[PDB]
Order: structure tokens, then C-alpha cells, then sequence
DNA sequence: TGCGAAATTCCATGACA
DNA sequence: ATTGTCATGGAATTTCGCA
DNA sequence: TGCGAAATTCCATGACA
DNA sequence: ATTGTCATGGAATTTCGCA
């Protein structure tokens, strides 16, 4: 078989709904497949239009093969498949309850979690302007399989950020605290 | 009267030759040149004469002589001429220069992308869903561009537009012209935090720009295709230009901004499909061959007739706005640095120091 | 399938070179060739295809075939190219020309003192005495020139200054640009009663008004170097300035606008009393010697890439006050005649002749 | 002696007053000696003021070295000799009750008493527009004792107006019922 | 029939909205 | 049916003053 | 080892307020 | 403390297909 390249598969998913930061409650997730490289947009919905809205942002920069999601409303629509087909994009789904992509974006979509979690708490409301640092962050994080990140798999250079003191990730026990008085 | 004296009876004085008969008549002394009778006015009253026939029309060198010489005549005309040139302050501040500038530089380019960002506002333009600017931001290396409909050329609508764009990448520079977007304290702040190092363009001089100046050409002359036989709603029109421009071949380097940002296609019309059986790390390791090895122009010839900056020189920069019927030029300063053939410091009228482009400066005549 | 059924089987068809092997797969004729395996579409797909490709973003021949090239070969590729490009009426009225026009004329100096005038207005200035323009009116043989000022470039201002200044002498033509002042039927009417030929400019190229236009810059230059330092009242120095300028040597000639119309100085600063002791016949015979000799320049060398009309070339005007993304340039015309190497007669968008500078035109791309 | 140039004396005199023609009353004649070349400058008054103003608008074309005139107030006053010796005119008065020009000038000013009083007849309010023409007129006129034109000695060329069909000068019959008819 | 300096001519440059 | 122009000051060339 | 045609490269031109 | 750029289409040059 060939080998696999960027921009052959986007696996995309949302994120919320979270407390209102900016009149924003939902974060669309998209995840290069090869590179592990993401892309994060703020939406105030998980319908079809707020995915459109924002994938028109990113397909103004690059167009992937397919987009795989699980069945979620928003993506088996006709109004994002007819989106897709004007596009050449070939949608592909995972069977229902049984959500399988693959383990590099496995593992890249449970670091999401986690990165936001630990940064949502101490400030709930605040996390539209964190969005940037966070895809800085999760783009320049060094791969166990593969020797590289997501920033040099795309682009074939260093990163002007690196992030080498590589947080530990997990709540320390006064977020738990703080974490557990609210929801 | 004193050196005249002397020239009357007969001895030789040096400057005045000797084959020519000096007379005297109604009181002043006079010679018998091939054009004609001529008077030989004292040197004291000279530099009077000189003055009187340039300030008729604040005329040049030969213009102002010739009309001295059609009553004087004394030795080394010319050189009084000159003097009184390089010393009327209003010749100086308003006449036009006739020496070019040396040749152009051609910047090495950018090593990698997001070494060097280049950015400029595009408008006003006709009012699309209460946009009127465009914000273009020109990868250096690459050429890959990104733009961001504005409804102010401002500082706020600037940041907002690049947090978005630094989402992918944070740059090394970006560069700028010293438009007021740019040269806020609120933008130098912005940069800081984030370990941007800020570089701006010599003032008036769009050139230093030129990588996000031809971009500009190139994204208005597509709106303007796109938009024929149309009301010119072009807000829609920016993913479809952007996306359109950075998979377009540049037919000197055989290749788009988007393959030298990316080294490989995404799915669009027509992608090229050379190193589909290479591996990605055999891919990047193309993509660094091909990026080293990209054509670069060179400085092209001096015209015949151009001057180049030294250290102490007298320049004069031009007015920036002139105003109806004020001067083209500022007052003489000196260079005190040459930081390339084409770029200058000077000791500003004002008193400053200030960095210039060789174009805003004509070197000042007569010395 | 025709033409591409009996290359599979190995035939021989001209313009396919025999030594590539072509087979077929996925149900699409191919072909090995040294970039790599390509398709060949049937003759049928192949317009949509080139049309596909130059739709992307309006490329021009080589930066629209690199993209079919990616995926399909045929022979003769760019022909094809071509040909879309020369039926891209948006390409066609959007690019820029990349060929320069011809050399310049230098059309003979008027052979007498009102032969020919050359007027226009200067303005709008700073409001002195409640005026904001300037009439100029100069003489195309001897360059001596009128100042008026005036409240607007109307036509009512233009009659009653020229009424004022055909008390010396009545031209024999006048020529103008097609300002608003000089094109009225009111002007025509005031020309035809006093046996004055009108000459007008082709549209948008103050060149052909160059005379006049370059004496403006010398008004404008003096005036502010006299208003150095001055609140700008120039209504008072408009006087002060015709008659410097009349008297100012020109370097090249020899000569002062002056002396040119007059053969003698009137009783100004350091005027030249050469023709003393000779009569005014003998002066004015001296005078017609030295109008005929003048110095008169040549056309220049053209350009290395400089075109030159020809009757039924397909040509584009410019557009003259293009708004905001919208073209530059008028659709295809086509030349009717040629009244010489600078300048044509066309048959224009809407269907009129128009007669147009040269600059303003350039030749349409691919035939 | 030296010959005889243009710009060597323009004699002036005022001819007034005269019936209103849009706000003017007078007429200042300038007669160039040498050629016989004649400006034609109305003003309001005979006096200093209106003549500076008209000689100033003359002076920006060329500048006689000596200027002629009668002993009349407007050209003896301290504020004319001032103006005159700003721009280095000699000023030369004839004797008073013995005004003395030249004979090409005296003829001349005839010429201009005479055209202006038989274009005034029908017509006495509109001779203000009518300047123009009458100087065309007075400087394409053949001199008797010359072989040229006033226009041909001052610019060593012909004219694109001569005046072949020399006007009688004289008033017809008719004229002098309508002149002895008003003043 | 030749030299150094002065005088003259040459001409690219830029600006007339 | 219309068309570039010319002041400017360094540089290049010619002329001058003297031998 | 050489020809005619096609393909490619060259590069002056002009416009980014 | 900073610096011109590059798409365009005829023309010039090189390469191709065949012998
Ligand atoms: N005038 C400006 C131009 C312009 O003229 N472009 C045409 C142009 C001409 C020539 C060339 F080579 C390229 C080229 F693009 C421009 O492009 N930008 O972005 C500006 N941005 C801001 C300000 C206002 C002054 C800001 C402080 C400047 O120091 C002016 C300009
Ligand atoms: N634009 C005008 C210019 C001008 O641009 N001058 C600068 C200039 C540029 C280049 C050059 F070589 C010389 C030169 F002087 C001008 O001088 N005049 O007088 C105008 N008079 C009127 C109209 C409005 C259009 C009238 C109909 C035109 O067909 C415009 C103009
Ligand atoms: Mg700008
Ligand atoms: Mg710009
Ligand atoms: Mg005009
Ligand atoms: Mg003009
Ligand atoms: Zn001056
Ligand atoms: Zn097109």
C-alpha cells in the first residue's frame, strides 16, 4: 500500500458542552491522522452549521482525502454531506457505540481532554483565548512512537516553541479540590 | 580697486591673461573679450552680482552665468557661481534631484518558514458585510499567505487576526511598515510576550515590503476576475482566493506556497502526485533539498548616473506630505552610518537620529 | 476513443511519439513518460480540462499547465493552453501588458511666435485673494508664457483671460487637453469667431500637452521657493514669476523666451546687449536666422520589448477612473487607423471611433 | 548715436473721460516709440493708483527704459516716480501746454482718438469689449513712412489678422447725426 | 604641437494631478 | 481627428592661455 | 550527428495607495 | 535600527523524436 501522508485523513469531534467562555460552549477537535497535527474551533453548537463554519476555516488551507467522525448528528446530515461532496472530501464513519479511529489519535484526543480539564479549572470562563497556546502545545509534543511532533511531521522543521518541561498533565490534589466544589 | 589698479598700467595678475587690453571707461574697469566689451567689477562687489542674477529665478549654473555674462566678465566665473548655489537654502529644499539610487538589494530569503512573517492592510475597499480592509500575512520562505477581513486598519482587529494565525505557529520576525497598527505600543506588547521580534521598513518606502506588496497585486487582481459582471461582494471571496493563490505555481520556482510549506498536496484540483511512494521522512528530506535550492535573483546593474552613501555626506530627505507650494526636500544632514548601499542613518532636522531608505534621499549639490 | 482506441493496440497516430508504451487502466488510456505516468483524455475532455485548470486562479500559460501536467499529457499541451487564454475575457481585461509602447515622437517646434499654444490649469492652489487657479497659456515656438489666475477652470475664466491676451496677437491653434474648460461647445464658439483652430490631446496623456505641462513645474518650483517661509500668497508673485521665467536662459538653446519673441531685452537685469549697434532689420534679420537653428531632440531607441500598432490589431484601451476591483483595462478593439507610430483611431467598446494615445492601449494577448 | 529699439521709450497718455462701460471711464495709452506698437489699459480714474495697476500688468511682459508722458498729475506724483524708480524706468516729462512726442507717435495717438470715437457712435457704453479688437487693429496697420507693421517690427513676423480692408476712419454722414444727437 | 586648466557641451534624471 | 518636455549638476569633451 | 518542431527557459514589463 | 517582488507572454534557447 502506499504510505500514509498528511492531509489523508482528518478525524474531527466535539468537545462540550463547556462553561460559556465569550458566548462560545463547544470545541470542534480536528486531528491530522499521519502527523497527529490538531486544529481546535471554538462553536456555540454541535449542529451542522457551526461545523461548517469552522471547516470552511481549515479547508481554506488544506482539503484531506477523507474526514472520518463518529455518527453524530451534525456529520451524517445531507447538508454536510452535500459540503463534503462539493469539495471531493469522502466522509467515513465509525459503527455506532463502537468509536474506533486510531491509537496515535486515540491517545492525541484523550491528551485534549486532559490539557483542557487541567487549564479549565482555577478559570472556566476563560479557556477561547487559551485555545492558541493549547494547539502550540499539543502540536509540539514529542511523539513516543514516531522520533518527532506534529509540528515537524507537517512541516519538516524545528518549532520557534518548543515545549520542553512537558507538564505533568494530572490534577494536583488542590485542583481536585476547587474541581470537585463546582461540577 | 587695489588688484585693478595694477591690471590698468599693465603688470600681469594671475587669473586675468594677458593677450586682452584693460581699459578704463565711465569710471569702471573693462576688457575687450571675443563676445564683446565686458566690465570687471572689484571683488568685493562679486559675490553681489552672482546673488542678484540667481535670485531673478533662482536659476542653476549655467542659466545664472549666462546671464552674467552678458554685461561681467572675471576669472573663474563659474566657481563664485557655485559657491552661491550650495549656500541658497531654497535651491537646495526644492529642486529635484539628478542622481539615481544604487541598485537595488535582493534580501537572501528566509531560511525556513515562519522565520520571517510579512504583513500590510490592503484598503479600503467597497463595504462587504461591514468589512473594508484586508490584513495579509506573507510567509517569507515559502510565500504562503493568510488574510483576515478588517473593519479598521487597527491594532485591535491586527492581534485579534494573528492569535488566531499563531494558533499554527509562532514566527521568528515579522516584518512591517511603520503603519499605525503596527507601531503601537499595544502591538510591540503583543510580540514581546510571545518572543516575536518586531522589524519595520524604512519609512515611505513600500519596497521593503515588496513580498506582501506583490501578494496584494496578486490577491485584488483575482477579486477583480472573480468579481466581473458582479456587485463586488468579496468577504466571501477570501477562503477561496487564499486557498486559490497558495496552490498556484510560480513558474520560476516550479512549485506553490503550499508545497514548500507543506512538501506534499492536500485534496485539491489537479495535486501532484511525484512522491506518492516515498515515505513522509523521505519526503521532508526532498522538501530541504528543494527548499535550499530555490532560484535567487541577484543585484541587477547601477544606472550610469547613480550615487551611493559615505559616512559624513551632507543628504537631504524628502518631505514626506508636502504641502501646495512647500519644498520637496528637508534641510541638509549628515549620514552617520551606513548600515547597507541602501540604507542609511542620519542626524534627523530635527536633531534625531533616523533610519532611511536610500530612495527618500538625494545627496545635497555643490557640497 | 476513436483517435485513443487504436493507440492501445499500437498504432501509430501523429503528434503520440511511438517509443512511449500507452496502456490502459482503471478504464483510462495512460502513458509511462519521464515524470512518471500521466493520462491521456480523450480529445473530447480536454478543453473542459485546460478550463478546470486556468479557473483555479486565473493562471496564466505556464503556471496553468504545470497543474494539468500533474495528471494528464497530450501533444501540444500549451496550444491548448493558449487558446482558453485568448477567450478569458476576464483575464484579458484584468492583466497587465508585459510590452512597452514605441519611442516617443518629438514633433517640430512651431516654426513661428503664434503658431501654436499650449494651455492649461494649474490648481487647485491655497486660496489667495479668493483665487485657486492659474490659466497658462505658452507659446509652443518660443516657450514665453501668460499667467492668469482664476476663481475655477471654467470656461467663462478662460474667455475673458485669453480675450485679454489676444489683444497682443491672435494663435493660429490652440491646443488643450479635454478638460471640462476646453472641450464646452461654449470655447469651440469663442475659437471659430476669431478663426482659431482647436487641437486637443488624446484623452488621459498630458505628454502630448507636455510644453505647457513642463512649464507648469518650473511655475510651481520658483513660486515655492519665493514662498519660503511665507504664508502662501501667490496671487501678488504670478506677475513676479512670468517675467523671471520669460527671462530665464534655457542652456540648451542658448536663449530666453524672451529674446525668442522679441530678438531683443527690454530693460530687465543683466540684459544682453549684444545687437547694440545693429538696426531692428538687421536685428530681426539675425532673429530669423536663429529661430530656424534651434536644437530639436530625436526620437529615442525603443525598448527591447516595445510594440507598434498595426490596421486590425485586436488592441485594449485603459479605463480611464477605475473603481475598486474592477478592471483596468476596456474589451478587445480594433485598430482602424494609424495617424502614426504613436498614436491611433479605434473602434471603440460601445461602437464609436475613439482616436487614443498609444500608452493607453495594449495589444491583446494570444491573438 | 545708437539705433532706435523697441523697449527704448513707450509714451503714455490718458484719453477720458468717457461714457461708462462696465464700470470704467478711462483708457491708458502705451505707444511703443520704435515700433509704434500700442496697449490699451481702461481704468476708472486718470490717476496714480489706476496706473500702477495697469503698467504693472505691462511691466510683467517688458520693461521699457524710459517712460513719456505730459506733465498730468497721476505721472508728476512722488508715489509714480517711486514705482518708476523700483524697476529702474527713467521717467521724461514734456514741457507743460507743449506736449512733444514724436511724429510716428503723434499720428499714432490720432489713430486712437479717431477709431475709438468712430466705434463709440452706436454703440458708446459697449467699448470695453471692443479693446481687444482695436488693438489687433492699431498693431496690423501699414506705417506710410516704415515698410511694416507695428506688429511686424516688434515680433519680426507676419500676422494671422491683418487688416487689408483699411477702414475709412472717417465718420459717415450718418454718424454725425447720431453723435450731434447726445454729446 | 603639446600641456594643464578653464570653458563648454553632454545627458541621465525626474516631475509637470 | 494626432505627437513629451526641459532645468539641473556631475562627467565628458573641447577650447583656451601659454610656450 | 543533424534536422524541424516542441518544450523549456529567459526576461523586460508593470503594479502592489 | 535595515534590504523589492514576481506573474506574464513573446522571444531565445534547449531538448525531443526520429533518422
Ligand atoms: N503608501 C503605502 C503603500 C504604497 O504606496 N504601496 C504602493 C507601492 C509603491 C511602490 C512599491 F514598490 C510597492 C508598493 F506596494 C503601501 O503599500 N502601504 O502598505 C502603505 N501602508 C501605510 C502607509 C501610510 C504611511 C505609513 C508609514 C510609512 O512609512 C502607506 C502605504
Ligand atoms: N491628470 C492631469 C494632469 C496630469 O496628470 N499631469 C501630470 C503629468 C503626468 C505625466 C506627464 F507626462 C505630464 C504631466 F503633466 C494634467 O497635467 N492636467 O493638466 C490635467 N488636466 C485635466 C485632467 C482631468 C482629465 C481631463 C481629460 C483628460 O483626457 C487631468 C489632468
Ligand atoms: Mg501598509
Ligand atoms: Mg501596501
Ligand atoms: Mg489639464
Ligand atoms: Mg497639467
Ligand atoms: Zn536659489
Ligand atoms: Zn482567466
Amino acid at each position: 500500500d502506499r504510505p500514509q501522508k498528511p492531509f489523508d485523513k482528518f478525524f474531527i469531534d466535539y468537545i462540550g458542552p463547556l462553561p460559556p467562555s465569550q458566548g462560545y460552549l463547544y470545541v470542534l477537535v480536528v486531528v491530522d491522522g499521519m502527523t497527529g497535527f490538531t486544529w481546535l474551533y471554538p462553536t456555540k453548537a454541535p449542529s451542522t452549521s457551526a461545523t461548517v463554519k469552522s471547516l470552511n476555516v481549515l479547508t481554506s488551507i488544506a482539503i484531506p482525502k477523507v474526514i472520518h467522525s463518529d455518527q453524530g448528528a451534525a456529520f451524517t446530515s445531507s447538508t454536510f454531506a452535500e459540503w463534503a461532496k462539493e469539495r471531493g472530501i469522502h466522509l467515513e464513519f465509525s459503527t455506532p457505540y463502537h468509536p474506533q479511529s486510531s491509537g496515535k489519535v486515540e491517545r492525541k484526543n484523550s491528551d485534549i481532554k486532559r490539557l483542557l480539564t487541567k487549564l479549565l479549572v482555577g478559570r472556566p470562563t476563560k479557556w477561547y483565548d487559551l485555545l492558541p497556546v493549547v494547539q502550540l502545545a499539543l502540536n509540539n509534543t514529542y511523539s513516543p512512537v514516531l522520533k518527532y511532533t506534529p509540528h515537524q511531521l507537517l512541516f519538516g522543521i524545528d518549532s520557534n516553541t518548543p515545549f520542553a518541561n512537558q507538564d505533568t498533565l494530572d490534577l494536583t490534589r488542590e485542583e481536585e479540590l476547587s474541581l470537585l466544589q463546582e461540577i | 580697486d587695489a588688484e585693478l589698479d595694477q591690471l590698468l598700467q599693465g603688470h600681469y595678475i594671475k587669473g586675468y591673461p594677458k593677450q586682452y587690453t584693460y581699459f578704463l571707461e565711465d569710471g569702471k574697469v573693462k576688457v575687450s573679450r571675443p563676445e564683446g566689451v565686458k566690465i570687471i567689477p572689484p571683488q568685493s562687489d562679486r559675490q553681489k552680482i552672482v546673488l542678484q542674477a540667481h535670485n531673478l529665478a533662482h536659476t542653476g549654473r549655467e542659466a545664472t552665468l549666462l546671464k552674467i555674462a552678458n554685461l561681467y566678465w572675471w576669472p573663474n566665473m563659474r566657481k563664485d557661481v557655485v559657491k552661491q548655489l550650495g549656500r541658497c537654502q531654497q535651491c537646495l529644499i526644492t529642486n529635484a534631484s539628478n542622481k539615481a539610487s544604487g541598485p537595488i538589494l535582493r534580501p537572501d530569503r528566509p531560511q525556513k518558514p515562519f522565520d520571517k512573517f510579512f504583513i500590510d492592510y490592503i484598503g479600503p475597499l467597497p463595504p462587504s458585510q461591514g468589512y473594508l480592509y484586508v490584513l495579509v500575512v506573507v510567509d517569507g520562505m515559502t510565500g504562503f499567505t493568510w488574510l483576515y477581513p478588517t473593519k479598521a486598519p487597527s491594532t485591535s482587529a491586527t492581534v485579534k487576526s494573528l492569535n488566531v494565525l499563531t494558533s499554527i505557529a509562532i514566527p521568528k520576525v515579522i516584518h512591517s511598515d511603520q503603519g499605525a497598527a503596527f507601531t503601537s505600543s499595544t502591538f510591540a506588547e503583543w510580540a514581546k510576550e510571545r518572543g516575536i521580534h518586531l522589524e519595520f521598513s524604512t519609512p515611505y518606502h513600500p519596497q521593503s515590503s515588496g513580498k506582501v506588496e506583490r501578494k496584494n497585486s496578486d490577491i485584488k487582481r483575482l477579486l477583480t476576475k472573480l468579481l466581473v459582471g458582479r456587485p463586488t461582494k468579496w468577504y466571501d471571496l477570501l477562503p477561496v482566493v487564499q486557498l486559490a493563490l497558495n496552490n498556484t505555481y510560480s513558474p520560476v520556482l516550479k512549485y506553490t506556497p503550499h508545497q514548500l510549506l507543506f512538501g506534499i498536496d492536500s485534496n485539491t484540483p489537479f495535486a501532484n502526485q511525484d512522491t506518492l511512494d516515498l515515505t513522509r521522512e523521505e519526503e521532508l528530506s526532498l522538501l530541504q533539498e528543494i527548499r535550499t535550492s530555490l532560484y535567487h535573483p541577484s543585484t541587477p546593474p547601477a544606472s550610469s548616473r547613480s550615487w551611493s552613501p559615505v559616512v559624513g555626506q551632507l543628504v537631504q530627505e524628502r518631505v514626506a506630505r508636502p504641502a501646495s507650494l512647500r519644498p520637496r526636500w528637508h534641510k541638509p544632514s549628515t549620514v552617520l552610518k551606513v548600515l547597507n548601499p541602501r540604507t542609511v542613518v542620519i542626524l534627523d532636522h530635527l536633531g534625531n537620529n533616523r533610519t532611511v531608505s536610500i530612495d527618500n534621499l538625494k545627496p545635497t549639490s555643490h557640497q
